[PDB]
């Protein structure tokens, strides 16, 4: 049973927290409740094939940057999260990967860009843009909701299976 | 404005490893369990069934007393890693 270390990033607010609680206790609460960093773990099946999911939930706001170098070096993939009603979250998501490069010191890291609260009608990032950035960073690009739950497996799920084909 | 980032779990299996808050200076242990509680989703529950542990190790927890202040009792040569569990 392979262990993997998820690490769930991205600008405050984006829906981190709120994805993670969705995939390990399988339900959603709508709540203010700022991270500092919180871990999960959960076993389950992927591919025919049981592992272990260690989640490590991050902050998104700046008072807690500190902590990134060390969460970055010990992290093996990472779920980078934006939110499609806001514009800044994306913006931001380009500083992510280029500090995720910078200090694991590698052209290829695990990753999945994640366009969550894809449930919300005032979307304000179309998924084209979104997609012309996956295709560019050469990862995958899955548009979620951990309201109804909608691409919350699969976005961990390609993660796990990115780590996979890369160790 | 002195502070400090501690790990807070819960003697529960819900999936979580722990969940992290924030113990200024003025932090008495009753605020720290509402604070840790409230975190967890123990709403409903009162913080005077709750108690507060410090896991200085797999065999030592540092018993934090109901009206102490949690910054200045706890040991903060050891892990911040603290266990909310029913009194
Ligand atoms: N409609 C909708 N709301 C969502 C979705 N995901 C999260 N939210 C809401 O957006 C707000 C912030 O979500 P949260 O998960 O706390 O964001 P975060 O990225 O974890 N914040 P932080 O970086 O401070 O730790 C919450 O009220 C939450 O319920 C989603 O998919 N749809
Ligand atoms: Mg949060």
């Amino acid at each position: 049973m392979t262990e993997y270390k998820l690490v769930v990033v991205g600008a405050g607010g984006v829906g981190k927290s709120a994805l993670t609680i969705q995939l390990i206790q399988n339900h959603f609460v709508d709540k203010y409740d700022p991270t500092i960093e919180d871990s999960y773990r959960k076993q389950v099946v992927i591919d025919g094939e049981t592992c272990l999911l260690d989640i490590l939930d991050t902050a998104g706001q700046e008072e807690y940057s500190a902590m990134r170098d060390q969460y970055m070096r010990t992290g093996e993939g990472f779920l980078c999260v934006f939110a499609i009603n806001n514009t800044k979250s994306f913006e931001d998501i380009h500083q992510y990967r280029e500090q995720i490069k910078r200090v694991k010191d590698s052209d290829d890291v695990p990753m999945v860009l994640v366009g969550n609260k894809c449930d919300l009608a005032a979307r304000t990032v179309e998924s084209r843009q979104a997609q012309d950035l996956a295709r560019s960073y050469g990862i995958p690009y899955i548009e979620t909701s951990a309201k109804t739950r909608q691409g919350v497996e699969d976005a961990f799920y390609t993660l796990v299976r990115e780590i996979r084909q890369h160790k | 404005g002195d502070c400090c980032i501690i790990r807070v779990s819960l003697d529960v299996d819900n999936g979580n490893m722990y969940k992290s808050i924030l113990v200024t200076s003025q932090d008495k242990a009753p605020t720290v369990i509402r604070k840790a509680m409230d975190k967890h989703n123990l709403d409903e529950d009162e913080p005077e069934d709750y108690e507060l542990l410090q896991i200085i190790s797999e065999d030592h927890k540092l018993k934090i007393p109901e009206n102490a202040n949690v910054f200045y009792a706890m040991n903060s040569a050891a892990n911040y890693d603290f266990i909310l569990k029913k009194r």
